[PDB]
């Protein structure tokens, strides 16, 4: 973090980058099947349930 | 000095072979790249055969078990290669195919390898016979194959729960897709002798890669492998029924020519 | 009498050729009857090696408003027409064939020309329009037949379009079939330019003996297995395309009919709009009977195999 | 699965419905008493085929009349 988000601009953009990578991982995970519970996705993404619902 | 293409090819081949037992892919990958770059300039046929053998070894080592099997199978039907060396290359192809990611390409390679009689000569003949003729794999065939591979596992070990067991689980899920229309998490895990979470994860991975068709429902814990509506199932059953009728009629005519004479007499009377 | 059409009456043909009733009406010839033999031979020639642009002559006769095609044959084409036209050593071959036939029996003379359009539709291009116009100068009548070997696979069946040109300067009084055909971008330009310079004949096949022979052979050897599911029609691209084309044809008919109500005394519109309605209905009926036949074979077999006893 | 893998029965398993769908299976022995049932089954099939053959002929005659 001393050389990743140290730049204020990268600090601003890290939230968007995390949102994008989480969206990509979620989409890849839910492509092969259907009707999947939310808490399993939250545990896989290592984030809160509300964030998973919003995404 | 403007070294001729043969000398550069030999040097890069030697470096690549040395790096395979030193276990350092990055630089040997680049050296195989350059050896391929200058490869379509050389003349010597034996040098080309040695290069192809080394390239197949590299493919087997990295993760490219299917591509290594393809290259070894291509090299197996050669003449200048020693019969012992040809048999060794075919054995490498067979082991790579068994260890390969179980999919359409691996199924085609298994079908192709079920033709060589020197495949039947090998001790893994039974193994690929089981693979291609479709069955479920237990944990007792693991020992002999693991011993054969590289006194441990092929390439450079595996440690990914063994590539042997990865392939066993993949082929087991393929065989399940052959029979099981759908399966629950607990019963599938019991069949594969693994926890249900591992079974569902491996099934999802296989579905994502396109090697196993189906979809997974997480509420009921049921993975619907295959559902062929109602027409394809009915059509194949009728076609199989008619084919078995034709097989029977041929068998009576061949094994009992007197029946054919009786059949001609019966049809002429009426 | 199924075989009555095979009788050749030379004097009657001479009488018709002396009468020349086609000079009294440019729409005189309305029907084209093709023998099963000539159809098969032209489709087989057209298919040749995949999608080859080939051509030939048709032997036959005339009967009232009907042109009758009895046989067909091809001409030598060294180096795939390296000279002008697909003829090269054409005259010699043609004359030889004619005399040989007259001896062995065939007394039918030239009635037209056929050629193939691999995957671009059955129509007449500028070259073919000029060719059929010259075929209306020499050999008074003549008919241009167009085949599609690649659409015999794509559409599944495909008709053998039969066409006749209008003389230079002459306008179709109202003739407007409003028939849609899929024409490639590099071919639709020429198509639209010369499309009105000719008209299409109604192509029909007298139920003779050659036709039912082929039907029996196929359904006694290759199509003897009446399983294959039961409906290749299930793939909704051919029916849906015909359904969508039928919808567009009648939608344009209503738009013309709505605009034609304000004009009092336009007889041409009435005939053409009703002609469109009739043509569209037949296409739906032919599609309907095909699906009905599909289920009939389905029902009889499926009921038998499953629950016979 | 052992029976299927030894090329005895061909079919599919439905665990959700707890059903065993068998597409094809081998037969059993017939020497003493099942022959009469086989003859009866064959006679029923022959009678059924003749009934459909007569039905097709009637429909063809009806089509000719139409
Ligand atoms: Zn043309």
């Amino acid at each position: 973090h001393s050389n990743i988000m140290d730049d204020p601009f990268i600090r601003e953009h890290i939230e968007e980058l995390l949102r994008n990578i989480r969206t990509q991982v979620l989409i890849k995970l839910i492509k092969p099947y259907t009707r999947i519970h939310i808490p399993f996705i939250s545990k896989e993404l290592n984030i809160d349930v509300a964030d998973v619902e919003s995404l | 000095k403007q070294y001729n293409v043969d000398y550069k090819l030999e040097t890069y081949l030697k470096i690549a072979r040395l790096y395979l037992e030193d276990d350092d892919p990055v630089q040997a990958e680049a050296y195989i790249n350059r050896a391929s770059l200058l490869q379509n300039e050389s003349t010597n046929e034996q040098l080309q055969i040695h290069y192809k053998v080394c390239y197949a070894r590299v493919l087997d080592y990295r993760r490219k078990f299917i591509e290594a099997a393809q290259r070894y199978n291509e090299l197996s039907y050669k003449t200048i290669v020693h019969e012992s060396e040809r048999l060794e290359a075919l054995k490498h192809a067979l082991h790579c195919t068994i260890l390969a990611s179980a999919g359409q390409q691996r199924s085609r390679m298994l079908a192709t390898l079920f033709k060589d009689e020197r495949c039947q000569q090998l001790a893994a003949y039974g193994i690929l016979e089981k693979m291609y003729l479709d069955r479920i794999i237990r944990g007792n065939q693991l020992q002999e194959f693991a011993a054969m591979l590289m006194p441990h596992q092929k390439a450079t070990t595996a440690d990914g729960s063994s590539i042997l067991d990865r392939a066993v689980i993949e082929h087991n899920l393929l065989s399940a897709s052959k029979l099981y229309n759908n399966i629950t998490f607990e019963e599938l895990g019991a069949l594969l002798e693994i926890p249900a979470a591992k079974a569902e994860k491996i099934a999802s991975q296989m579905i994502t890669e396109g090697r196993m068709n189906g979809f997974i429902d997480q509420i009921d814990g049921i993975v619907h492998f295959e559902t062929r509506e109602a027409l394809p199932t009915w059509d194949k059953q009728i076609q199989s029924l008619c084919f078995q009728v034709n097989n029977l009629l041929e068998k009576i005519s061949q094994t009992a020519p007197e029946w054919t004479a009786q059949a001609m007499e019966a049809q002429m009377a009426q | 009498s199924i075989d009555e059409i095979y009788k050749y009456d030379k004097k009657q043909q001479q009488e018709i050729l002396a009468a020349k009733p086609w000079t009294k009406d440019h729409h005189y010839f309305k029907y084209c009857k093709i023998s099963a033999l000539a159809l098969l031979k032209m489709v087989m020639h057209a298919r040749s090696g995949g999608n080859l642009e080939v051509m030939g002559l048709m032997l036959g006769k005339v009967d009232g408003e009907t042109m009758i095609i009895m046989d067909s044959f091809a001409l030598p084409v060294e180096g795939t027409e390296t000279r002008v036209n697909a003829q090269a050593a054409a005259y010699e071959y043609m004359a030889a064939y004619i005399e040989n036939a007259k001896q062995v029996g065939r007394l039918e003379n030239a009635i037209g020309w056929y050629h193939s359009h691999p995957g671009y539709g059955c129509w007449l291009s500028g070259i073919d329009v000029s060719t059929q116009m010259l075929n209306q100068q020499f050999q008074e009548p003549f008919v241009a037949v167009v085949i599609d070997p690649t659409r015999t696979i794509s559409a599944g069946k495909v008709n053998l379009g039969a066409f006749r040109t209008y003389p230079k300067g002459y306008k179709p009084p109202d003739e407007g079939p409003s028939e849609y055909q899929t024409i490639p971008l590099n071919k639709i330009e020429d198509f639209g330019v010369h499309c009105k310079q000719y008209y299409a004949l109604e192509v029909s096949y007298f139920k003779s003996s050659l036709d039912r022979k082929l039907l029996e052979l196929l359904w006694n050897k290759y199509w003897v297995n009446t399983l294959s599911s039961s409906s290749l029609l299930t793939n909704a691209d051919y029916t849906t395309g015909q359904v969508f084309d039928l919808s567009e044809k009648l939608e344009q008919s209503e738009a013309q009919l709505g605009r034609g109500s304000f004009m009092l005394g336009l007889e041409t519109h009435d005939r053409k709009s009703e002609d469109k309605l009739a043509k569209a209905t037949r296409d739906s009926c032919k599609t309907t009977i095909e699906a009905i036949h599909g289920l009939m074979s389905q029902v009889i077999k499926d009921k038998l195999f499953n629950q016979i006893n | 699965i052992e029976a299927v893998y030894t090329d005895i029965i061909q079919g599919k398993l439905d665990q959700r419905n707890q059903l065993l769908e068998v597409d094809f299976c081998i037969g059993r022995d017939i020497r003493k008493k099942d022959i009469n049932n086989i003859v009866k089954t064959l006679h029923e099939w022959c009678d059924g085929c003749e009934a459909v053959l007569l039905g097709i002929e009637q429909q063809v005659l009806r089509a000719n009349q139409y």
